[PDB]
RNA sequence: UUGCCGUUGCUAUGGC
RNA sequence: GGCCCAUUCGGGUCUUGUAAUUGGAAUGAGUACAAUGUAAAUACCUUAACGAGGAACAAUUGGAGGGCAAGUCUGGUGCCAG
């Protein structure tokens, strides 16, 4: 059973969000599943699955613990305006590939 | 590290076949080297000795290096003098590795059982499990070198030679 | 790669941003990316930063202007229309932009020095500060280095403050840059080293430039708010 | 004077640190962080709460109702009470049997309510560490932990498990060990208003949970000896003292970091300040805590030593040397065998051999300016701590408790102004780790109530 | 139909003397170079073992009433 | 008011 | 029976050996699920599955000394010396 906790949390008006730090439990477990810390962050905030977002994963030695950086957004459409293109190709729906030449 | 001056003669050579027997050691460069860092530790406080009293080097680097060397455990509470650091040698340095550690403190049964528990990862002091036997426990470090939980002679699951041999005497 | 004042952690990056052209000069001054990004910390990186400055948030000196390197220098109003941010920033005791917070009837103004005033053409009376508002018509008897106070909803002078012996002065410029006192001395010399002199805590002397130094109310009332400590 | 060089050229030293109250004293990074302080949220868990109850002096302290309910079961080790924001009690014994009480009916004493008892049954099968997750006690229980919602209760012993158990049937929800030889639990506590229980394992090791997951979060190590006793406020923050090295530490759990603070009374010293003009000596083992706001806490010594500490401050700040008495010597009939009472008394040395009381329960009341100290001298004393913070000082005693006092805590009732409180005290005839205890006095294994008021 | 390499070819240990176990691990000779030395150190001192085991049975190897084993001063 | 047992109260105590 | 000293005769000492059998534990190199990391990928970190008896999953380098044949060569006062 994975174990959330989130410190430090402000907002931002400017970009419509809340971020925070994530402090990432895993006793006996390999590492962070982040789509399953997705959607257990989803749960403890309110739902908009499509707008919270992770990203600095670092997991200590001999594992346990790794701190993240997590990222909240309202309006799902929003999100997708404020996030980078490729963190939206690596979780959510975005997918442009660059011309290969030269 | 360093070679020493002569390093060949007699009393060197049945010195450091009494401390690699006695300690466990792989081969000459473990007693070099921690001699090497003890000589560099003494012969400044032998500068601290040829000072004198209330020179500022002598005060303050005198109670830091005792205050350290106590902290690194070489050196006992009580002994808050600079000459004993002169007193202090290199199996005073070497005790205090995680093999002879966890040899005296009973959880193997020689000194070469230690290495083999150390080097398997068997051994952890505090959180970390700790995998090399030249490791300088600390004064606080001492009391917390245990069995890690990952491992079968913690408390953990058994690990294949056991469940191998389980697994074909249930067959 | 960076200057002293926009209090710039060293743990960033190897290129710093140039300023572009503006009201201020590069050496005076903060861009807007220095300022929201790394020093307030409304952005964490360029992107957003210009993302934030597309949609338009920021009212410097109650017009959009919407520039990453935007040369924001003294007191320009940094004004926020999310969560009504109103931020005047000037400069600490040692040296860097402290960037203080204000409320909505004194972000409705600023103040700033009068350099010259000339007869320009056809008649007309001129002023120019240093975000240069070429202003027209003020009082005859606007000397340099005094201070005038801009609308901020039009460009017009509502107030002013006039430069005498027994004014409360800011000094921008120096080896005195950003000390608050402006009396244990007044002494104007021909060409350098001219200037009021501004106290300490056990009142200690200081010598600065008449352009290093410029009007900001009176001996214990100015209409600016400070921040404290 | 070579100290006097030490203090001199530190002194000399810092100042030169320095160079390397005015009108304007703003400065730009601190005001640019107190701007993302305006920014932030929760200002909820991480209240650095200072002692915001001052009312020593003004409650009553000589006629409370103490009622001493004696029950059945052999040596009562822990007390665990509950208030939501009907208030219902837990007890647990030697007996491998944990009691749900109701408490809320005030002005009487307390009602028993269901039963929950392991014994022989439930020893585990395999003798393997990892395989503990039976659903009973097999080994003296402990400690037991009310949640601060009240779904839960959570208890532990010497079985090294951890079983949680519902509030409303006391029923076993999960089981989880401690996972190795040692892991003997010795103290639990919530963090305030909260699902995160903080035990101390006798591995040197604090382990942390989260109950409403089931799930471990951080294990702290560091302790010296026996982490024997831990307390807890609403702050990430957590007391630990281990028994014989002397020192109690504070952990920042997020961080796991910690600061330690020993102890360091000597009777040559002690005796020297004295004899510039006593039976007052050094210590043996800090023993009990309870955090009384988020600067400052209390230890409860092995010579009857009550120590205030401050959150700034290595060496305490107060003391109190002899807190319960000196126990009664042992009789001339019952220390020789001689014939004459002159080499019987011969054989007492004087007073050399007089051994203090030692404080084997202390609670202080979160935030409050009040807290009380059990042993078995029959008789609880209740100390205020005085509005400067830098000592304390004996209100009362509540004599109607014969025994060790294995566990104090308060029950609050009345409002801002007028308050009654009903101090609970487990009471047994032994320690609440060994037996160790002779000279039972007129004891009895219950539950001391008492009704304070004012 | 692959003619695949062989050890010899591989390794290309050409014609070594027959070598020793303990030599492959260098913690291990020591480990029993140390027992010959301490083997060897009952013979030319006398070493203190620990003291009396059990019974005093007697000296289980001679009693020699001519030879003093003993330091005689300058 | 309890594992027994005694005084019990018409509730408090004290021996294992 | 091993070991130690000594030019010699000899002396000193003591649980020491053996390609003897045998037992269950340990894991690491390797092979590999992943997830994390990262524009992406590598690597570090975390990590389920398998992985040892010649543990052949086969570390070297240099030195000191022998001993053997229906063998070969040389010398010369048999059977020897080299």
């Amino acid at each position: 059973a994975v174990t959330i906790r989130t410190r430090k949390v402000i907002s931002n008006p400017l970009l419509a969000r809340k971020q925070f730090v994530v402090d990432v439990l895993h006793p006996n477990r390999a590492n962070v599943s982040k789509d399953e810390l997705r959607e257990k962050l989803a749960e403890v905030y309110k739902a908009e699955k499509d707008a919270v977002s992770v990203f600095g994963f670092r997991t200590q030695f001999g594992g346990g613990k790794s701190v993240g950086f997590g990222l909240v957004y309202n309006s799902v459409a929003e999100a997708k305006k404020f996030e980078p293109t490729y963190r939206l190709v690596r979780y959510g729906l975005a997918e442009k590939v660059e011309k290969a030449s030269r | 590290y360093s070679t020493p001056k002569r390093p060949y003669e007699s009393s060197r050579l049945d010195a450091e076949l009494k401390l690699a027997g006695e300690f466990g050691l792989k081969n000459k460069k473990e007693i070099y080297r921690i001699s090497f860092q003890l000589s560099k530790i003494r012969r400044a406080a032998r500068d601290l000795l040829t000072r004198d009293e209330k020179d500022p080097k002598r005060l303050f680097e005198g109670n830091a290096l005792i205050r350290r060397l106590v902290r690194v455990g070489v050196l006992s509470e009580d002994k808050k003098k600079l000459d004993y650091v002169l007193a202090l040698k290199v199996e005073d340095f070497l005790e205090r590795r995680l093999q002879t550690q966890v040899y005296k403190l009973g959880l193997a049964k020689s000194v070469h059982h230690a290495r083999v528990l150390i080097t398997q990862r068997h051994i952890a002091v505090g959180k970390q499990i700790v995998n090399i036997p030249s490791f300088m426990v600390r004064l606080d470090s001492e009391k917390h070198i245990d069995f890690a939980p990952t491992s079968p002679f913690g408390g953990a699951r058994p690990g294949r030679v056991a469940r191998r041999n389980a697994a074909r005497k249930a067959e | 790669a960076a200057p002293h004042h926009w209090l710039l952690d060293k743990l960033s990056g190897c290129y710093a941003p140039r300023p572009s052209a503006g009201p201020h000069k590069l050496r005076e001054s903060l861009p807007l990316i220095v300022f929201l990004r790394n020093r307030l910390k409304y952005a964490l990186n360029g992107r957003e930063v210009k993302a934030i400055l597309m949609q338009r948030h920021v009212k410097v000196d109650g017009k959009v202007r919407t520039d990453t390197t935007y040369p924001a220098g003294f007191m320009d109003v940094i004004t926020l229309d999310a969560t009504n941010e109103n931020f005047r920033l000037v400069y600490d005791v040692k040296g860097r932009f402290a960037v203080h917070r204000i409320t909505d009837e004194e972000a409705s103004y600023k103040l700033g020095k009068v350099k010259k005033v000339q007869l320009g053409k056809k008649g007309v009376p001129y002023v120019v500060t240093h975000d240069g508002r070429t202003i027209r018509y003020p009082d005859p008897n606007i000397k340099v280095n005094d201070t005038v106070k801009i609308d901020l909803a039009s460009g017009k002078i509502t107030d002013f403050i006039k430069f005498d012996a027994g004014k409360l002065v800011y000094v921008t410029g120096g080896r005195n840059l950003g000390r608050i006192g402006t009396i244990v001395h007044k002494e104007r010399h021909d060409g350098g080293f001219d200037l009021v002199h501004i106290k300490d805590s056990l009142d200690n002397t200081f010598v600065t430039r008449l352009n290093n130094v410029f009007v900001i109310g009176e001996q214990g009332k100015p209409y600016i708010s400070l921040p404290k400590g | 004077n070579p100290a006097d060089k030490r203090r001199r050229l530190a002194k000399q030293y810092l100042e030169n640190l320095k160079s390397e109250d005015e009108y304007n004293n703003f400065d730009a990074g601190d005001l640019d962080k107190d701007i993302i302080a305006s920014r932030l949220k929760e200002d909820v868990a991480e209240q650095q709460g200072r002692v915001f109850r001052y009312f020593g002096d003004k409650l009553l302290i000589s006629e409370a109702k103490q009622s001493f309910t004696r029950v059945g079961e052999n040596n009562l080790t822990c007390i665990s009470c509950f208030q939501p924001v009907r208030l219902f009690a837990y007890t647990v014994s030697k007996d491998l049997q944990l009691t749900k009480y109701d408490i809320t009916d005030f002005s009487k004493r307390p009602k028993k309510l269901k039963y929950a008892k392991g014994g022989a049954k439930y020893i585990p099968t395999s003798k393997h560490e990892y395989e503990n997750t039976t659903e009973g006690h097999y080994d003296e229980i402990l400690t037991v932990a009310a949640s601060p919602d009240g779904k839960y209760v959570v208890t532990g012993g010497r079985d090294r498990k951890l079983i949680v158990w519902s509030t409303e049937s006391l029923s076993p929800v999960k089981v989880i060990p401690t996972k190795d030889r040692r892991g003997e639990v010795l103290s639990l506590a919530f963090r305030k208003n909260s699902d995160q229980l903080y035990a101390s394992c006798a591995d040197f090791k604090i382990r942390t949970y989260s109950i409403n997951q089931f799930s471990q979060l951080e294990i702290l190590y560091g302790h010296h000896d026996i982490v024997e006793d831990i307390s807890a406020l609403a702050m990430e923050r957590c007391v630990t003292v281990g028994a014989r090295d002397r020192t109690a530490m504070l952990w920042k759990i997020p961080d796991e970091t910690r600061l330690t603070f020993r102890g360091g009374d000597e009777p040559q010293k002690l005796l020297r300040r004295w004899m510039k003009e006593p039976l007052f000596f050094c210590e043996g083992s800090i023993d009990v805590v309870s955090m009384v706001d988020d600067f400052h806490f209390i230890t409860g010594s092995d010579n009857g030593n009550i120590c205030l500490w401050s959150l700034a401050k290595k060496k305490p700040i107060f003391t109190e040397r002899i807190a319960h008495g000196i126990l009664p010597e042992p009789s001339f009939n019952d220390i020789s065998g001689e014939t004459d009472e002159e080499l019987r008394k011969r054989q007492l040395q004087g007073k050399k051999l007089l051994q203090p009381f030692w404080i084997t329960s202390l609670y202080a009341i979160p935030y409050s300016n009040v807290f009380i100290s059990g042993s078995w001298s029959g008789s609880l004393k209740v100390w205020k701590i005085s509005d400067n913070l830098r000592s304390f000082e004996l209100l009362g005693e509540l004599s109607g408790a014969k025994g060790v006092v294995t566990k104090i805590q308060v029950v609050e009732s009345g409002k801002h102004g007028k308050e009654k409180f009903r101090i609970l005290a487990s009471i047994a005839k032994e320690h609440r780790l060994g037996r160790w205890i002779a000279n039972v006095s007129g004891a009895r294994n219950g539950i001391y109530s008492a009704v304070i008021d004012q | 139909g692959k003619r695949a390499i062989n050890y010899q070819i591989l390794k290309n240990k050409g014609l070594t003397p027959k070598r020793n176990k303990d030599n492959r691990n260098s913690r291990v000779k020591k480990r029993k170079k140390y027992q010959k030395a301490q083997k060897k150190l009952k013979s030319v001192r006398a070493v203190y073992s620990g003291g009396q085991s059990g019974v005093y049975e007697g000296e289980k190897t001679g009693i020699k009433k001519g030879l003093t084993r003993s330091v005689k001063f300058k």
